[PDB]
């Protein structure tokens, strides 16, 4: 069974967003952290991560993990950490073309979340879109 | 009044009766077709005047992201899983370079489309999944069977 | 971290953030193909920006017509 | 069902009812519910072959018969 | 497919919910509606089938069920009747003379008849009159039907023909007021179906 | 039509009586509309229902018929009179196993529109002004010709 979630590597027992949802299907929680530290230490740590593990029947854990959250990080590039209330016209920071492109390249490096695409023009809409997600705005220039 | 209620009776409106029911009637014409769609047949229509020959086989109950990680998988190949909606790809036939081909477009079924005449790295796709069944290989645009694809490949 | 304009224009400060990964330099718009700064930048393809005769066209004209069905969906 | 298989011709004339009954067969939630199963498929009238551990064997041609008789045929037997 | 239809063009007033009706102020029913029988700015209305009074719990019912589930971003309501002024004695409460034809409630906005058609049908229910939920296309249909069965009656022998000829003697059992509805209208209510 | 024997099993194809050639009118939608049967069939014509009825008195698919709906429904409920009557003694229900017939006698009936089973009693019959109805035909076949002055009375 699938299970996404987004928590940030420099913590691998949040609690109750981890351990008691994979435990709920019935599995050992300090596995599950001690692979994520395994994660940690490779990754940059407080960064979030996305993850897609899969809890099978067996109680087994296959855990695969990707870049760290493009979102976040164009939160931490606006220097936003608590965005506005609604976002969807409260704007706080505003991206470049340059910015915008450099993160793209190495975004395109992991078999997970569909960075295989030839053309950089999904890869643009994806972190686009989060921006409009995001409280940001990204103008060409400023 | 009763007498009132004579007048409304006789006034009442009286609808008149067709000769035949639509469901009964007579074969009517029927409006000219018009293709809606046509942005798919440009597509089809690029993949298979590129590619020669095409090995149709199948399509098990396969995943979209393996789809994708098979498209990669060809490209080693130096073939492309282009694939669209097939309610579409009847047509393909009715406006493309053959009109002959309807028969082995037959059900869902994924298509390898590949313009040379690589043999062993058709032959290596067909190794990645013996369940899935290959119906066979249009050599040179040509209907042929699985063995004689083999027999034509060889 | 960097805190430089001209820095941040002249620099991939954001490329990679990790230990492992050290801030490069931004190279000449040249050095890059013409597709990486050719990208769409604009705002979402819209119907009349999308091509008639696109997948995107018809692709995003399918996720309109999920929108009017949702639309009527959630008001039931 | 430890085994089935299914045979059919897709060059020569190929029956409908027997290339969808591999579909049914051949699916993602099928295979898992009938996990013992092993899936051959075969392809060069058409012939279908099931093989039980008790000794069972139930052989289906699609030439006259529709998907469905083979599913419901193949249903009961499953069960078991 | 084909392009969807949108809305765009559409206004929406400030004033998106209905006005309070104050609670407190012979034949006002007994005919054809005279006013309110063309859709003055939405497309969606309430049209009365029959003639009735509307005291001030209708409007309420219409004021408060309208307001609550209408959406001021895409809907907009207004008034197309009076404020209640006619006693009923037991005063117990005041009513709304409605005649025959008469829109009472019309709405508009950047929305569809099909998402009004259950909340109209219920006020409709609940109105002391019989009527009917109509919208621009529907009220034209209707009309149009209604000339189709008018134009094609097959009957040799019609109401106007008979009342104005004066046969049988019929005007001396007839009403002045019926040679006008020709058989659409008896009393207070009116017969859709009189063709 | 197909037949299959019976583990090994095999299906035969086997030859389907074919319509009578030369339709008295050619072309029509529906084989009543082809034979010009609209209105001139009623429930005492076992010889044309029966063709459209299976062994055991169940419905044929109406696609396999390829008549049009309002035939259909026509054609059900004269099917559904005549069992009730008793006229079909060949499609009679088939008995699953090992059942017999309750032996009690059985009432004999025509023109029934519902099963005796569900319909209740009437204690109360009324008056000239308040008389309840008793339905007599079906509305399906309101539009069958009639050879008499009056329309005839559904409701006895
Ligand atoms: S008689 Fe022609 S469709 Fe029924």
């Amino acid at each position: 069974g699938v299970i996404r979630s987004i928590v940030r590597a420099g913590q691998a027992i949040p609690g109750p967003p981890l351990g008691p949802i994979l435990g709920q299907r019935g599995v050992s929680i300090n596995q599950f952290c001690k692979e994520f530290n395994e994660k940690t230490k490779d990754i940059k740590e407080g960064i979030p991560l996305p993850t897609k593990i899969f809890i099978k029947p067996d109680r087994t854990f296959e855990l695969k993990i990707g870049q760290p959250t493009v979102s976040y990080f164009l939160k931490a590039a606006a220097g936003i950490e608590k965005g506005a209330r609604h976002t969807g016209k409260e704007v706080a920071g505003l991206v470049s073309l340059k910015h915008v492109y450099e993160i793209a390249c190495v975004k395109a490096k992991d078999d997970a979340f569909a960075m295989q695409d030839v053309p950089l023009s999904s890869v643009v809409r994806s972190i686009i879109g989060s921006a409009r997600s995001l409280g940001i705005r990204v103008v060409k220039d400023l | 009044h009763f007498q009132r209620q004579k007048l409304m009776a006789i006034t009442e409106y009286i609808p008149p009766k067709p000769a035949i029911n639509p469901r009964c009637l007579p074969p009517p014409p029927k409006p000219p077709k018009e293709e809606s769609v046509r942005l798919l047949r440009q597509d089809i229509v690029a993949v298979f005047r590129d590619n020669r020959m095409i090995a149709v086989c199948q399509n098990v109950a396969l995943s979209a992201e393996d789809k994708l990680l098979l498209r990669h998988q060809l490209r080693k190949h130096k073939i492309f899983i282009k694939v669209f909606p097939s309610q579409v790809l009847k047509p393909f036939l009715e406006n493309s370079k053959y009109r002959n081909l309807l028969p082995l477009f037959v059900g869902h079924n994924l298509l390898l489309v590949s313009e040379e005449p690589k043999v062993k790295e058709m032959v290596r796709v067909l190794k990645s999944v013996p369940f899935l069944p290959l119906l066979g290989g249009c050599v040179d645009d040509t209907i042929l069977s699985r063995q004689g694809l083999v027999d034509y490949a060889k | 971290v960097c805190t430089d304009p001209t820095q941040l224009t002249t620099h991939a400060m954001g490329v990679n953030i990790y230990k492992e990964g050290q801030d490069v330099a931004l190279k000449a718009d040249s050095e890059y193909p013409t597709w990486l700064f050719q990208v769409n930048l604009g705002p979402p393809k819209k119907l009349e920006e999308l091509e008639p005769e696109s997948r995107e066209y018809w692709r995003l004209l399918r996720k309109q017509n999920i929108w009017r069905h949702n639309r009527l969906s959630k008001n039931k | 069902v430890k085994l089935v298989r299914v045979q059919f011709c897709p060059f020569e004339k190929n029956v409908e009812s027997t290339r969808t009954f591999l579909q049914t067969v051949s699916s993602e939630k099928v295979r898992a519910t009938n996990l013992n199963c092993s899936v051959i498929a075969d392809v060069r009238e058409p012939c279908v072959d099931v093989l039980f551990g008790d000794g069972y064997r139930l052989i289906m041609r699609g030439a006259h018969l529709t998907t469905q008789e083979m599913l419901s045929a193949l249903a009961s037997h499953i069960r078991d | 497919l084909l392009p969807v239809p949108t809305f765009e063009n559409v206004s929406i007033p400030e004033r998106s919910k209905l006005k309070f009706v104050e609670r407190v102020p012979l034949k006002d029913i007994r005919g054809p509606s005279t006013e309110a029988t063309d859709f003055t700015e939405g497309n969606f209305a309430i049209l009365a089938l029959g003639g009735g009074y509307l005291h001030w719990g209708h409007f309420e019912m219409m004021r408060l069920t309208i307001n609550r589930f209408m959406d001021p971003k895409n809907m907009f309501a207004i008034w197309r009747v009076p404020a209640p002024f006619k006693p009923i004695t037991r005063i117990d409460h005041y009513v709304t003379p409605v005649k025959t034809g008469c829109l009472v409630v019309e709405m508009g906005g950047r929305c569809e008849f099909e998402e009004v058609k259950g909340i109209l049908n219920q006020v409709a229910h609940k109105l002391p009159f019989p009527a009917k939920a109509v919208s621009r296309k529907t009220l034209e249909r209707m009309h149009q039907n209604q000339r189709e069965r008018e134009l094609n009656n097959q009957n040799p022998w019609t109401f106007e023909h008979i009342a104005t000829a004066n046969m049988f003697g019929i005007r001396k059992f007839l009403s002045p007021y019926d040679l006008t509805q020709k058989g659409r209208y008896w009393g207070k209510f009116y017969m859709p179906k009189r063709v | 039509l197909r037949e299959v024997v019976k583990t090994v099993i095999e299906g035969r194809i086997t030859e389907t009586p074919k319509a009578t050639p030369d339709p008295p009118n050619p072309s029509g939608q529906c084989p009543i509309c082809r034979w010009n049967l609209k209105h001139k069939y009623t429930y005492e014509d076992v010889l044309l229902l029966s063709q459209f009825i299976r062994p055991y008195g169940g419905m044929l698919p109406r696609r396999v018929t390829g008549l049009c709906r309002e035939e259909h429904r026509k054609i059900e409920e004269c099917v559904k009179m005549a069992h009730r009557a008793g006229l079909l003694p060949n499609h009679r229900p088939q008995l699953p196993e090992g059942c017999l017939p309750k032996d009690k006698p059985k009432l004999n009936r025509y023109l029934t529109r519902w099963a005796p089973k569900s319909v209740k009693p009437i204690y109360k019959k009324g008056h000239r002004w308040n008389k309840v109805g008793m339905a007599v035909g079906s509305p399906l076949l309101k539009d069958n010709v009639c050879y008499s002055r009056r329309p005839l009375k559904m409701m006895h």
